């Protein structure tokens, strides 16, 4: 399941 | 409304509607920096926190007043600033966006 740099990445990059 | 289109297609609005969200416009290596940038404390007191030496591209997406479930509707704002990330694991890498200056 998810970490919370994974979770991070898709709520807050749009590279 | 590319906030009510990115907040959708991230998982983030599917199954509620979220208040205030920000997205950054930079390559996922150069956020990842930041969490070796300039150490501050964070809003809750907590000091893993790093602020940004630049401004970075980012968009905050902030609901409107008539906003409800099913119909999430949100105020996009475009801007540039230093951003916050609280870090933490190994690698040191950003896991909490405690703000934007």
């Amino acid at each position: 399941k998810e970490t919370a740099a994974a979770k991070a990445e898709r709520q807050h990059m749009d590279s | 409304n590319y906030c009510n289109q990115m907040m959708k297609s991230r998982n983030l609005t599917k199954d509620r509607c979220k208040p205030v969200n920000t997205f950054v416009h930079e390559s996922l290596a150069d956020v990842q920096a930041v969490c070796s940038q300039k150490n501050v404390a964070c809003k809750n007191g907590q000091t893993n926190c790093y602020q940004s030496y630049s401004t970075m591209s980012i968009t905050d997406c902030r609901e409107t007043g008539s906003s409800k479930y099913p119909n999430c509707a949100y105020k996009t704002t475009q801007a540039n600033k230093h951003i916050i990330v609280a870090c933490e694991g190994n690698p040191y890498v950003p896991v909490h966006f405690d703000a934007s200056v």
